[PDB]
């Protein structure tokens, strides 16, 4: 149970921004995806020990509607010097990892 | 004629290739009275508009601009060189040098697919991508 | 800026294709050179600018240029009015 | 009738008219060339010399 | 899109005074009418980025002129 | 009309419903065995009628 | 019909089959110098299969289940003609791909 | 030998042309004219070592303008590397016809004058020299090699062992 | 060879040249255009007339269409000469020939 | 019976077996084995039919094969034509006049 999952959670969406160019992007994603809709946060996941940029990074959205809109804008767009791919944070953890598992026997 | 666009000078020619950032920049570097130039021109406008969705074409006069001659090596009639995110890109024709064209072609269609390849090699990640034909013979029989 | 501030690079293949890798003294070679090139040429440029010249225009006797052609044309084609000259329709019809 | 759509082989000596009809009209004009052949076979309208034959 | 009128009557003009063998009735000769470069070499941009200094200094010194 | 840029697909992720029918339009099934195949070794039928 | 006729002067229902040519067939294998002999030249004795008695090709298959239908490019089109000639290609490596046939200059694949 | 010698001359004969008229320049007087150039007298011998060095330092002048240092032109004009040569390198290296034309009449040059000076020096003498001559001029297609980068010297070629048959 | 890209560079110019500077900036295409589609129209065997295209330059552009129909004409017949003949040839060409035929 | 027409078979059949090859690889090769072109379909080859005199090299005909003794070597000429299996227009001409008789 890492404790970093406990900064973004607001109740807010995030966006797992995944093929990311591993020599950049410390911020430059939060650069690009400040535009809209203000000020939020936006992480990028460097593995310690090797500073080497592991890829995948997450964003956290306020709303589920702007977090559509910037999917359909962002799916694919240049950022750094890689295409970025979005697709649905999964924080799969111990409370809802037991309550699948409850319901896998039902 | 030529409505296609003309870059005068080596500022314009790199802000040019510069400028793009999700198209496939092809530049020609010739003279446009050379009836090599001719016909590969006439291809290239023939093309413009259909490829307008993922490239842009430049034409570029040697005598204008002859600062590019000796680093790109052009000395001969006509050349066509793609770019991409300021990135030279290389295509395997299999004429023995894949940095550049250097003869004019009369078919759009292979024009067309030459472009697609390098755009598609190109977003992929590639530095050299390989050409749907192997232009080593000239298939005439 | 020359068109290495793009941060690009050349590419060579073949030690043949030109290049190599200018001051008052070298000008005046220079123009020695010319002028023994020149000195050299001029053997047989007359004859050889004449028969040029004497060819190219029996050939431009039995076929003309294209300009040449569509000089009436062009004349005609003088007279029209700028009222007429911004009222051409277009293809699209 | 409606129109008839023409191409043309081309072997290179000399090139060979090609004509596509609406498919109607073939199967009226397959039927008919079938029925004028057969009769005209049974009441001999052809004399031996015109060739080629069915026989040979 | 496709170049401007008067950018097509640049290269009109252009090519007619470049090739008298079609236009131009006067004379002929195809091509005929009628300076430092980098070597992209890493080791020469010194030499070449003065050459470029010293040039337009010179052709400063030419407007001052 | 320009060439659409060459994208591939998202994917197909969800199916059966109205994804068969998109099939069953034109890439319906098919014999799937025998002829498909060459059978190599021997010829059976006469030789050369390709 | 567009398409040239070689057999424009016969009719096989009619005149029945005029040539036969199993027996050719047959002679050309002997020639080549046996199952076994034409076998040796291929790359069928890599496979390891037991016998060449229960073997079968799959023409048109391909990594993509050979897509034969779709809305591909030309260029696409023009790959997936080419993957029978790669198939062909490496069938046939051994006997194509020796010093006697090619000449000189000879590079190792990388690994 | 002598069916083609004859075929040669009726060919040069048939094939004369008048000469033309020209202005009468002359290039070494124009040279003698300009100020980079002066005369003196020297024996053959030494003008022809002088000559091999010069055609000697020309030539690597031509190679070493790359910068692309691969390439070894011994004092024989035999261009050999001097290592083994990646693709890219073997690529580099390839120079045009015209390259190796000029190399090897250098190389002619240097063997005559090489035999002269043989000859000056006492390593041989009179006869063995003029045999020498002639066995070079009648075998320049072995020892040389020009036909590789120019065919049409094929015909000098045979022509000279026809012209040792009739000897 | 290129006798056409010669012709109507040559034909575009002449038009350019003596049309005012206050409309060439916009009718250099649309005059384009229509030698575009007189020239389809001749290959077409169909009647080309635009009401509103001045006489001058309509004359103009018929002079550039007969030109080009008669290179057209004979440059055809004397690749298929050639390929007749037996020459070397590729797809392209024959297929555009057997067009032009 | 015609000779012009042997030569020309056989230019032809040189032009398909040189653009085979051509499109295997750019540069042609030296002394091209027939037993990729001449193999039948069925049994991964081109099943090329031939009308010309092509002599299979002896060295082709070698091959081995290896089982728990060991290794063993074996070998087995020319390549056949359609005409000594096409039958004469005379003699197809005369038997069907027999045989129809025959069957009369």
């Amino acid at each position: 149970e890492d404790p970093s999952l406990l900064e973004w959670d607001a109740d807010d969406f995030r966006i797992f921004c995944g093929d990311l160019g591993n020599e950049v992007n410390d911020d430059i994603l939060a650069r690009a995806f400040s535009r809209f809709p203000s000020f939020l946060k936006a992480k990028v996941i460097r593995d310690k020990r090797t500073g080497k940029t592991k890829g995948y990074g997450f964003v956290s959205f306020k709303d589920p509607s702007d977090y559509v809109r910037a999917m359909r804008e962002m799916n694919g767009k240049y950022v750094g010097s890689r295409p970025i791919k979005l697709r649905k944070s999964m924080w799969k953890d111990r409370n809802l990892d037991v309550v699948r598992k409850k319901q896998k026997e039902k | 004629s030529y409505m296609l666009p003309h870059l005068h000078n080596g500022w314009q020619v790199d802000q040019a290739i510069l400028s793009e950032e999700d198209r496939v920049v092809v530049i020609r570097f010739g003279h446009d009275w050379d009836p090599t130039c001719m016909k590969m021109d006439e291809v290239l406008y023939s093309i413009a508009e259909k490829v307008k969705n993922f490239a842009v074409i430049y034409l570029v006069d040697i005598t204008e601009v002859p600062d590019f001659n000796k680093m790109y090596e052009l000395y001969d009639p006509c050349t066509v060189m793609f770019f991409f995110r300021n990135k030279h890109i290389m295509i395997d024709l299999g004429t023995g040098n894949n940095n550049k064209i250097n003869w004019a072609m009369e078919d759009k269609q292979e024009m067309v697919d030459i472009i697609e390849t390098v755009y598609r090699g190109a977003r992929k990640g590639r530095g050299l991508v390989v050409s749907p034909k192997d232009y080593s013979t000239k298939y005439r029989y | 800026v020359p068109g290495l501030g793009r941060g690009a690079t050349g590419f060579t293949t073949r030690s043949d294709i030109g290049p190599a890798r200018y001051e008052k003294d070298d000008e005046e070679a220079d123009a020695i050179y010319a002028a023994l090139d020149k000195r050299m040429d001029e053997r047989r440029k007359e004859r050889r600018e004449q028969r040029e010249k004497e060819e190219i225009e029996k050939y431009r006797m039995e076929r003309p240029k294209i300009q040449q052609q569509f000089s009436d044309l062009k004349r005609k084609l003088a007279e029209v009015t700028e009222e007429e000259w911004l009222s051409i329709p277009e293809v699209g019809d | 009738f409606k129109e008839v759509g023409i191409e043309f082989m081309d072997l290179y000596s000399h090139l060979v008219p090609v004509y596509d009809v609406e498919p109607l009209e073939k199967i009226t004009d397959a039927y008919l060339d079938q029925y004028l052949w057969y009769e005209a076979d049974k009441r001999r309208l052809f004399p031996p010399w015109i060739k080629p034959a069915d026989t040979e | 899109v496709y170049a401007p009128g008067l950018d097509i009557e640049s290269s009109l003009k252009q090519l007619a005074e470049r090739r008298t063998d079609i236009f131009g009735v006067e004379e002929t000769a195809i091509g005929k009418k009628i300076k430092v470069t980098w070597d992209g070499h890493s080791g020469s941009m010194a030499r070449t980025q003065q050459a470029a200094q010293a040039n337009i200094t010179l052709q400063e010194q030419i407007e001052a002129i | 009309k320009p060439l659409p840029a060459p994208l591939d697909g998202q994917r197909k992720k969800r199916g059966g419903r109205r994804y068969r029918k998109m099939k069953e339009r034109l890439g319906l099934t098919e014999i799937r065995k025998q002829a498909n195949r060459m059978s190599f070794g021997e010829i059976e039928e006469d030789a050369y009628q390709e | 019909v567009l398409k040239q006729n070689p057999f424009w002067w016969t009719h096989q229902r009619h005149d029945g089959k005029l040539w036969n040519l199993n027996n050719y067939r047959t002679d050309m294998i002997q020639a080549l110098g046996g199952v076994e002999g034409i076998l040796e030249h291929t790359l069928f004795k890599g496979t390891y299969f037991p016998t060449w008695e229960g073997l079968f090709w799959e023409k048109a298959s391909g990594f993509e289940e050979s897509m034969k239908w779709k809305k591909l490019t030309n260029a696409q089109r023009s790959g997936l003609n080419q993957i029978p000639n790669r198939r062909f290609t490496l069938w046939w490596s051994p006997t194509i791909n020796r010093a006697n046939v090619y000449v000189g200059f000879q590079v190792q694949l990388d690994l | 030998s002598y069916q083609k010698l004859l075929k040669y001359y009726v060919l040069n004969a048939l094939k004369h042309r008048p000469p033309k008229a020209q202005k009468k320049r002359y290039l070494f007087r124009s040279f003698k004219a300009t100020k980079f150039f002066q005369s003196t007298k020297l024996d053959w011998v030494e003008v022809g070592l002088q000559v091999c060095r010069q055609g000697y330092n020309m030539l690597n002048l031509l190679i070493h303008r790359k910068n692309l240092n691969y390439l070894h032109l011994d004092y024989n004009f035999n261009l050999k590397p001097v290592k083994t040569l990646t693709t890219k390198e073997r690529k580099k290296s390839r120079f045009g016809n015209a390259f190796h034309l000029c190399r090897e009449v250098l190389r002619l040059t240097k063997l005559v004058v090489d035999s002269h000076v043989q000859y000056r020096l006492g390593n041989v003498d009179a006869f063995q020299l003029a045999d020498g001559l002639q066995y070079i001029f009648a075998h320049v297609g072995q020892l040389t090699g020009m036909y590789r980068y120019k065919y049409k010297l094929m015909r000098q070629i045979r022509m000279c062992k026809d012209l040792k048959h009739l000897i | 060879s290129h006798f056409d890209l010669e012709l109507r560079a040559a034909v575009m110019h002449d038009i350019l040249d003596m049309m005012p500077e206050g409309i060439k900036q916009n009718k250099a295409r649309t005059i384009l255009q229509h030698l575009s589609e007189a020239w389809r129209c001749w290959k077409a065997n169909i009647p080309w007339k635009v009401p509103g295209l001045p006489t001058p330059i309509e004359n103009m552009i018929l002079r550039y269409v007969k030109a080009k129909a008669d290179w057209w004409t004979n440059t055809a017949h004397y690749n298929r000469e050639r390929i007749r003949r037996g020459a070397t040839v590729d797809k392209t060409v024959c297929k555009k020939n057997l067009g032009r035929l | 019976n015609t000779q012009e027409l042997l030569d020309l078979l056989v230019k032809c059949e040189n032009k398909i077996q040189t653009r085979i090859k051509i499109g295997l690889n750019s540069k042609m090769p030296s002394r091209f084995p027939p037993v990729v072109f001449y193999t039948p379909k069925e049994l991964g080859g081109l099943g090329m039919l031939s009308m010309g005199h092509v002599l299979i090299p002896q060295s082709d005909l070698r091959w081995s094969k290896q089982t728990d003794v060991g290794i063993t070597h074996f070998r087995s000429q020319l390549i056949p034509n359609l005409y000594r299996y096409i039958q004469p227009w005379e003699s197809e001409f005369i038997d069907s006049q027999r045989v129809w008789a025959e069957y009369a």
